[PDB]
C-alpha cells in the first residue's frame, strides 16, 4: 500500500511511482525506482482533468448548437470545455451532463420573487386575478 | 473462469433502476461484483460492455422529454466518472391532442474497452419513472471479459 | 472449434421470417444446428446472442402499430419458452393525412447467457409483413460461444 | 495478442466522419491498422464487429430525412464493397410548425463475421452533417478478434 | 435414457435424479443415487411454472399500466402474474405476450351479433341505412 | 406445512416427500426421510398430466368419431389425448369437455367479417337485400 | 376390509366390453377378483351392485335398434345364469332422412343382493359397437359389500 | 342385523304394481315390514333407498304419454306424503304413422335419507299398464339401512 | 358418525345450480362441508357418490340439444378436475313442427370411489336453464362414507 | 303413549312435548317437562303445511312454465305454492302431483253436455251426421 | 370337498347334505348328518329349473305382448315359461334373452333357397333382373 | 506473389489456383497444382458479380416497394438485381445504395432548363413575377 499520489507499476509489482499531473498522460512507465515518470502533454483536442496514469488523454467535449449552448472556455490540456448559455438565459438539465438553454421567463402581470439564476428559471409571483401556470401568470377566467 | 456479468433490472422497485443477480438468465461469475448498483471487474483486460434500456410512455407529455442512457466508468487510474457509452432519444415530437397512444423506445449500447482492476461501471438513465419492468430481457446490463 | 452461428433472413419468402446458412457472410459452424427456424447449441457454455430486425413501412396506418422483437429460449432445464431478450417499438405516432413518406425502424438485441446442451433459441417478431428483405445485413440473428 | 480495435469519431472535423486511435478508451492493438478511414484486420478469423452512430437535429426539416448506417467489407476474396451490416432510420415524421425541439437518434450495429487477412472494414453514413461530436462514447466503431 | 421426471446429473453421467417441482429451484445436485434433490422454494418476485432443474427461478412479470392491464392474480412461487382487463373491456394482442385493453364497442344503430368476449371485440350488425366500419355503424350518406 | 413440491406421508405424519412428476405414478411411499419416492412410468393408455402422488394414472381420453373429431396428438404418458377438427372446420362446445366439429359456414351473397377460428364459426355480413339467419345470408322477401 | 370393486370399461378395445382395475378412480380391494371379464366376490353377504352403460350413435339406422344392459349372476347355489338386473332402451324411433344428428343413451342399474362365496357377476350388453369410450366415468361396473 | 329390503314387482297382476318378498333374489330382513304395498322401517337411521321401473310400449299413442316414478315418505314426524325422489320421462315425441316399433324406458331413483321409526315408503307410478313384468330384475324397490 | 351429505337444488335461483342443506330431507353431517357449491369430504375412505338431474323442456328447439351431467373430483393428490362420473343425453331428435309437447329427461349417476381428505366433488351440468325446480327430490347430489 | 299433539323426546324417552304448529320448525328440544318447544318460523322458500317436529321446513314447489301452470298462491310459511291454470283452461293429471294445462275444447257442430270443470275437459255431444272423437265432433263420412 | 350333488352346510362346516332337486326350494337346513333336506315345492308363479339350495324359487318369465310372443308352455314348478312365435313367424334375437317375432318373408320374383327356420328368416334367391335387398327381391332399374 | 487471376491455397501455401468466375462459387479447393478449381453455379436467389473464391454466393437484393422501385432486371447468377423507377420518375439517393422514386417536377409558369434525368429532378427556371422554391415556381407576392 504505497502512499497517496503514487500508482503501482503494472509489471514487477513491488515498486510504485508518482502519477502524472493534469494536462499530461503516461507515455512510458518508470525506468527504475525513484526516477520520474514519462508524462507527455496532451495534444490538441485532448485533455486530462485530474491526476492520472492513463495511456491517453480524454477527448474534450463540444458545445451543442441545437441546445443553444455557447463556448465559455476553450478546450485546454488540463481543463474540459465549458459550455453555458448567453445573457438572460438559464440551463435546464435533462440529465447529469445534458442541458438546454432557455430564455428567462419575463414577468407579465406579476413580480419577480427570485431572479433568473444559472440553473433555475425566473420565479414569478402573480397578483389578484392571475395565477401561475408553466411559470407564466394567466387570468383565472 | 472468464469474468462475466449479465444483470437484469428489478421489477419490484418502481422509480429506480436496481440490478439483480439471483434471477434466471442472469449471471455474476468469476470475480465480478455488484456493489452500490455498480459492476466491479476483478482483473485488467478487454471487456465487452453492453446494455439495453426500454422506455415506456402513456401518451406524449406537453413538455419535451429526452431519454439519456449512459454507461460510465470510475477507474482507479482517473478516479472520476468517465462516460464510456452514451445515447440520447426524443420519443415525442408533439403533444398528444384524444386517446393517449402508448410509445416505446429501446436504447442499446455496446462496446469493447480495456479496463483495469477495481474499475466500477455504472449504467445510468435520466428518467427512471419511464422504465420498462413488464417482461424480462427488456432492460439489462452486462460485461464479459475477453 | 467455437460453436458459431450467423444467419440472415430469407429475401424470397414474403410474409414469414426464415433463416438461411448457405449464403455469403453467414455461418453455421462447430455443432450449431438450424432446425424448425431455430438455433440449437451443441454444448453448455457462455454464448453471446445478438439479432437485428429492420421494419419498413409505406406511410403510417390509421391504427397504431407495435413492432416486437423477442429472442426466446426453450431449454432442456425448463422446457418452456423463456424470453431472453425483448424490445418493443412504436414507429408511427399519428395517421398520415398527402404523400405517404416511408418509415424505417431498426431493433437490435444483444446479451450474454449461460446455455445448456440442446437449448433452442428463436428470434421472433410480431409483424412479419413489415420485414426488410431489400439488402443483406439488415435482418439477421446470431449466437457465438465464448 | 488478440487483434482489437475501438475507434472514436473525431470531434474537430465537422461535416465528415474520421476515426481516431490516440485517445482515451480507444484501442488499436495486435495488428489492426487504420488506413484511409478504414480498419484492416491482420489475420483470418472470427471478429465481432460493432458500431454506434448518434444523429442530432435542431427541429424537423421540411423534406423527409433518412439516416443510413452501414458497415461494409472490401475483402481480398471478392474485391468489391459488401454490406456486412446495415440500418436505416427516419427521425422526423412531420415538418416542425413554433420552437424547434431537438431530436436524437442512435443506431447500433453488431455481428460476428469470418474475415480473411487484408479485409478492409468501413463504417459509413449518409448524413455526416447530423453527426454527434458533443461527448465521447456516442459515435464509435470497433472490431475484436475471437 | 432415464425415465420421465428425472434429469441426468451434470457430473458423473451415469446417475439421474428427479427434477424439482413447480415453485422450487435447484440449489444442489443429488448427493448420490436414490437421494432427494435439493429444491428450494423461490423467493419473493420469483417463480417456476413447470418441473425444472434450473439454478434460479424466473422473474414474474408485471402488469402494464399504459395498456390498461390489471393484476388478476399476484406473483406466487409457482404461477406467473396474471394480467387482464377490467369489466366491459377486451384484450387485443399485438404479439404473443403483449396485449392492450380496449373498451368494448357499444352498438349504435345496430344489434349485438356476438357479445364482448375476453379476446374479441363486440360484433355489431347494422340495419338499413347504416354499414359497419372499424366496428362502428355509420350512415352510408 | 412442508414446502411446495412435497406431500405428507400417509403414515407417520411428520416426514414429507417430493411428489411424483408428470408421466409417473406412486408405487411405494418414501423409505425414510430424504430418500426418493417410488415413481413408476405410466403404462400404455394411461397418463398423468400434473405433479401427483396418485396410486394410478388417469385413463387418456378417446376422440369421438360421431362428433367428427380427429386425433391431433396421441395418448402419451404425460399428455392427454388431443382431439380436434380437420381443415375448414370449427368446434362447437356443448359442455366444458364436449365439442362437435362443424364445417365452416361459407359466405353466400355476403362478406367474411371474421375468418373461421378454432372455436368460432365464420362471421358473415350480408349486403342489401339479404339478412343474416343462423349464420347464413337469406333474402328478405 | 370391505370387499369393494369399481371397474371401468377399456377405451382401447373397440367392439368388446372389457373391465380394468389398474386405472385411476378404479378399485379391486379385499378379496374381489376379476376373472374372465367377471367379478368374483370373496364372501357371503349383502352387496350393492351398480353399473352404468352409455350408448352412442351417429344418426338413426334404418332398422330399429334395442340396447339391453343386464347384470347377471352365476352362483354356486344355482350354477346357471340369473339376471339380477336388466334394462332395455330404444334410442331411435324413426330413420334419419339430412345431417345425422348424434344420439346418446345412458342406462343405469343398481340394487342390493345377498350373494354367497364364489358367485360370479357379469355386466353384459347386446351392442358392444355402440359403447362409449370417449371419457372416463361413462361406462363402469361395481359391487360393494355392506 | 342390518334392516334390508329388496322387493320385486309381481308378474301375475297386470294393471297394478304389487311388491313381493318370497321370491329368489328378494329380501325382507331385520325388521322391515311390507304393509299395504309399502315398506316400513324398524328403526331410525340412514337408509339407502333405490328403485328401478321399466316402462314398455307397443308403438307411440296419439296423445302424449308421461311416465312418473316417485318414491314418497309418510313419516310419524309429518304425517303427510313427502316425495323423497321423483323422475319424469316422455318416451314418445311423435305419433306412429306403419309398423308399431316397441319402446322401452328405464327410470332409476337412488338416494340416502335419514328415516325415523314407523316411516312408510311407497314407490308409485302414474301408468301401471305400461309396467314390465317380462323378466325379473327390471322393476324393483329397495331400502338398506346404513 | 359417518360423513353423509344429501343436498337438493335451489328452487329460487333460475339459471344456476345451487346446493342447499337447511331443507327437509337434506343432510350435511359428520364433517362434510359445502363450499363454493362443492362438497368437501372430511376423511379418507370409500364414498358412495350419487346424483340425479331432471331436465325439462317446452317443445324441441331447432338446434340439437345435448344435456351433460358430470360428477368431477378435484383432489389434493392430483390438483386437477377429474370426471368421476359422466352421462350425456339427447332429448330431442327432430324439431317440433304445432303444439309444443313438453319433454322430461332424468340422468342418474352413482358409484363408489376411494377419496382422500380435502377432495372437492362438484356435480356440474351444461344447460342450467333446463333444470327442474318444480318439486323436491328431482335434482339432488349426495355422498355417503362407507 | 302420550296423547295427541305431542311427540316423545328423542333422548330420555319418558317426557313428551307438544309438536310445532304450521309455519314453524323445531330448532331445539324441550328444556324440561312442561316447557314450550323451540319452534322457529320458516325462512323464505320453505314451509310446513302440518303439525310437525321436523328439523327443517319443506321446500315449497314452483309452478311449471312448460305445463302452462300459473301461480294462484305464493309460497307462504304454512301453505304450499298453489299452481293452476288460467281462464278457459283445464288441468289434465299425468300423475298425482303432475298436471298440464290445456285449453277447453270448444264445441263444433255439437252441444255442451257439461261445462269445462277444473279437472275435466268440456263434454261435447254431437248431432246427426257427426260423432265424437278425441272430444271433437267430426263427420262420419 | 364333498362329492357331486351335495352342498356344505352354512354353519358347522364339516357336514354336507344333498341339494334340493328341480321344482323345490330349501326351507330348512339339514337336521343332522345323513338326514334329508327340507325341500318345499315352489308356489304359483315361481320355479327352479336346476338342482339348488336357494332359499326361494325364481320368478318365471312372462311372454312379451309387444314382441308378438305367444306362450308355448305355462309356468310350471320346475320349468321356465316358454315363449315363441305363431305359425309362419320367426324370432329375431336383439339380445340373449330378448327376441321379437316377425312374419316370414315371402318370396316375390324369387325362389326359396332355405325355408323359414325358428331363428332365421326365409332365404330368398332372386332371378335375372332382380337383386336381394333386406331379404326382398327388387328390380335393378 | 502469384500472377493476377489466381489465389493462394489456404493449406500448403505454395500452390495457387485460378479464381472462380462470375456466377460460380468455390465448392472444393484445387486437387493439386495445375488442376481446375471446383466452381459450382449459384442457386436461385444467390449471385456472384465478380471473380471470387468465396464459399457461398451473395444474396441478391430485392426492390423496395415503399420506395416506388421497380424490377428492371431479375436476379441472375452473375448480375445483381437492378431496381429503378418507372416513366417520368427520378431517383433521389438518400445513401450510396438507398434511393427513392419521385415523380418528375412539371414546370408551372416556367421553362425546362434541363430535362428529368435518371438521378436528377427537372430543372425549372421561372419568369418575371415568379421565383424558384423547392423546385417549384411560386409568385413573389
Amino acid at each position: 500500500v504505497c502512499p497517496q499520489g503514487k500508482y503501482i507499476h503494472p509489471q514487477n509489482n513491488s515498486i510504485c511511482c508518482t502519477k502524472c499531473h493534469k494536462g499530461t498522460y503516461l507515455y512510458n512507465d518508470c525506468p527504475g525506482p525513484g526516477q520520474d515518470t514519462d508524462c507527455r502533454e496532451c495534444e490538441s483536442g485532448s485533455f486530462t482533468a485530474s491526476e492520472n496514469h492513463l495511456r491517453h488523454c480524454l477527448s474534450c467535449s463540444k458545445c451543442r448548437k441545437e441546445m443553444g449552448q455557447v463556448e465559455i472556455s476553450s478546450c485546454t490540456v488540463d481543463r474540459d470545455t465549458v459550455c453555458g448559455c448567453r445573457k438572460n438565459q438559464y440551463r435546464h438539465y435533462w440529465s447529469e451532463n445534458l442541458f438546454q438553454c432557455f430564455n428567462c421567463s419575463l414577468c407579465l402581470n406579476g413580480t419577480v420573487h427570485l431572479s433568473c439564476q444559472e440553473k433555475q428559471n425566473t420565479v414569478c409571483t402573480c397578483h389578484a386575478g392571475f395565477f401561475l401556470r408553466e411559470n407564466e401568470c394567466v387570468s383565472c377566467s | 473462469d472468464k469474468p462475466v456479468a449479465h444483470v437484469v433490472a428489478n421489477p419490484q422497485a418502481e422509480g429506480q433502476l436496481q440490478w439483480l443477480n439471483r434471477r434466471a438468465n442472469a449471471l455474476l461469475a468469476n470475480g465480478v461484483e455488484l456493489r452500490d448498483n455498480q459492476l466491479v471487474v476483478p482483473s485488467e483486460g478487454l471487456y465487452l460492455i453492453y446494455s439495453q434500456v426500454l422506455f415506456k410512455g402513456q401518451g406524449c407529455p406537453s413538455t419535451h422529454v429526452l431519454l439519456t442512457h449512459t454507461i460510465s466508468r470510475i477507474a482507479v487510474s482517473y478516479q472520476t466518472k468517465v462516460n464510456l457509452l452514451s445515447a440520447i432519444k426524443s420519443p415525442c415530437q408533439r403533444e398528444t391532442p384524444a386517446e393517449a397512444k402508448p410509445w416505446y423506445e429501446p436504447i442499446y449500447l455496446g462496446g469493447v474497452f480495456q479496463l483495469e482492476k477495481g474499475d466500477r461501471l455504472s449504467a445510468e438513465i435520466n428518467r427512471p419513472d419511464y422504465l420498462d419492468f413488464a417482461e424480462s430481457g427488456q432492460v439489462y446490463f452486462g460485461i464479459i471479459a475477453l
